[PDB]
């Protein structure tokens, strides 16, 4: 009546705001149901029942360049040299990269 | 100012649809569409003021709901360019390769591109056999011998 | 009556607050019954009889 | 202001359901739902003011109670992705390996991945036998011989 209507509008806005997820290209998301992992979201539109599901973590899915700091190594000829190295890392679509290591 | 109820709805709907185009994430769409429909319903049918907000909220919920089924029906069995775009593990399925080192105990490594990948097979396979990938587990590739 | 109702609301809030446990992914919790270890909680919703 | 009892409940329920979405842990849900149901009961049925809080508290308790059974029924015999996700000891069950060093006194070490794990078996097993894991105790793996 007098005070119900603004509350109803606000409730509708909040539920739609927190129940609709859009995932960009080059990423995947994870859905936690009260904490437990249940499923993963690919890029697109996704509806998750609110107040029970939330977003776990954001997983990049593109090759990444990763420096390795300077390092001192001894060769087989007993030669002391210093090197630096670079790495490429890619995450296979598994959710493991979020929950199997910190 | 207030004698006309539908004007408020048909203004708010347009304003929210316009606010979309500022760089939104599609959150405001689901309420603007509902506001437009609420205006087109109230203007034709004089619903009670306490019966307006309920219909507007329900219309927002259904506005958000219907396109999910529309889009999801569209995605499956129809679009596959993005499905094969950003998942490598499914890309390697079905490809054929050759082996340079024999598998011991049904496990080893195989050259792909310029790098190597771990492979596992049901039986020990010698060096120089044509193999084809079936499934992927973790990062390990299942391979089986295939005739040329 | 006059003073029971607020106390009842507060009691309900406190019991629900301290009897419902949610465990994040990548962790496990342990439940002690007056001090003794009895069981472990995996990630999800868990009800433990409070106090 | 106070002549309408159901309005208070149907406002508090909505406000708490909204307070959820600020980043809560689900604590406030169980009372907001009860408040909404209390409003929908008082509005239809004029219960006594001293008979409102009791029903609201009992409704909070049952609101928290029912979903536990719903979710727990859902989890068992239906969902196993998270069950096999973050427990390694159960992952190793059923896998097959080979031995490089003979077991002495029914105990030894076995190579898995790039590391080693302690293993125990009922009888002494020589080097080069196919073995399969059965159970796990502490970090020790029970193994038994399996034919190829």
């Amino acid at each position: 009546m007098l005070i119900f209507i603004p509350i109803l509008i606000f409730v509708a806005l909040v539920i739609v705001g927190a129940g609709v997820k859009i995932v960009p290209q080059g990423y995947q998301w994870t859905v936690e149901r009260f904490g437990r992992y249940t499923k993963t979201l690919q890029p697109g539109l996704s509806l998750v029942v609110p107040f029970m599901d939330r977003i776990g973590r954001k997983i990049n899915m593109m090759e990444q360049v990763l420096d390795i700091p300077s390092q001192e190594v001894i060769s087989k000829d007993n030669a002391n040299v210093t090197i630096d190295a670079v790495c490429f890392i890619q995450v296979i679509d598994a959710p493991r990269a979020a929950y199997e290591v910190s | 100012m207030v004698v006309h109820p539908h004007i408020f709805w048909l203004s708010l709907g347009g304003l929210l649809l316009a606010a979309e185009m500022l760089g939104g994430n599609g959150y405001l769409l689901w309420s603007g569409v509902a506001a437009v429909i609420t205006g087109l319903v109230v203007w034709l049918v004089p619903l009670g003021w306490e019966w307006q907000g309920v219909m507007f909220a329900i219309l927002t919920l259904l506005a958000a709901w219907l396109w999910w089924k529309w889009l999801s029906r569209r995605v499956r069995e129809q679009k596959h360019s993005d499905s094969h775009l950003n998942q490598r593990g499914q890309q390697l399925i079905g490809r054929r390769f050759v082996l340079e080192s024999p598998l011991v105990n049904g496990r080893g490594h195989m050259r792909v591109g310029d790098s190597s990948w771990p492979v596992s097979a049901s039986e020990d396979l010698g060096a120089g056999t044509h193999v084809e990938v079936i499934a992927i587990e973790g990062i390990t590739l299942h391979i089986r011998a295939v005739s040329s």
